[PDB]
């Protein structure tokens, strides 16, 4: 349970855009969320940053395009 | 009516059927003014050789080119990299 | 910031808190020019008497008043009488 939940604490799919939908100017709200690290996965619990996802469909952390799926960003 | 049938058989608006076999995104139709629309389409190889091509993705850039609509080849219509539910009726 | 808290406690943009207890759709804010936007809101009785009112539906009429967005009191955001999936990012 948090007291400072904001829009831009979202999944790694939000990190794929990272400048398209953040929408600063609102107020923080209180709900269920993840701590200072371990961003939210595609479904369920929030795994740490290394094996988050690679978002197209959100692929798992074992896929190679040549872009190996990595922590947040892609080596493209 | 312009048609894109098979993997590679373009029939233009004025007759004129031809075969292409590409590998890229291609501009299929776009409005000339500054904005109006643009219809893209991926014609990439799907089989073994380069002469076995297929249509894979239709991209529509509408409403002063600020809305991108993507038609993947499994259903999966998605507006601005986000899944939508069908039907989806808007103003334009 | 204009706030609509409780069932019936309006705080205007300039201070000025007041209590109303309505039963209708009411115009909460709208642009004066000809079009710009209009924000509605239902303040209907939810309890037993007429003095037990609640907010029930927020209606937004945006993009030259051709797009209607409805915020029901169970989630259920719906654009032009059709369910949408969230997030939903557009041009305007
Ligand atoms: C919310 O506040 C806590 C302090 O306990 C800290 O995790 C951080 O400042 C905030 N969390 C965020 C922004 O995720």
């Amino acid at each position: 349970f948090l007291y400072n939940l904001t829009t831009c604490q979202q999944t790694c799919r939000s990190l794929s855009e990272a400048d398209s939908h953040c929408l600063e100017g609102f107020a923080p709200v209180d709900g269920c969320g993840c701590p200072d690290h371990t961003f939210l996965d595609e479904k369920g619990r929030c795994v740490p940053l290394a094996k988050c996802s690679c978002y197209g469909l959100y692929l798992e952390a074992g896929d190679v395009v040549r872009c190996v799926c990595r922590d947040g960003r892609l080596h493209c | 009516t312009c048609a894109l049938e098979g993997g590679s058989h373009i029939t233009t608006f004025d007759g004129k059927t031809y075969t292409f076999h590409g590998d890229c995104y291609y501009v299929l139709a776009k409005g000339d003014h500054n904005d109006s629309y643009a219809l893209l389409g991926e014609l990439a190889p799907c089989g073994s050789t380069d002469k076995q091509t297929c249509l894979k993705t239709v991209v529509l850039l509408a409403d002063k080119k600020k809305n991108a609509v993507v038609f993947k080849s499994d259903g999966s219509v998605l507006l601005n990299q986000l899944q939508v539910n069908l039907p989806h009726v808007t103003a334009s």
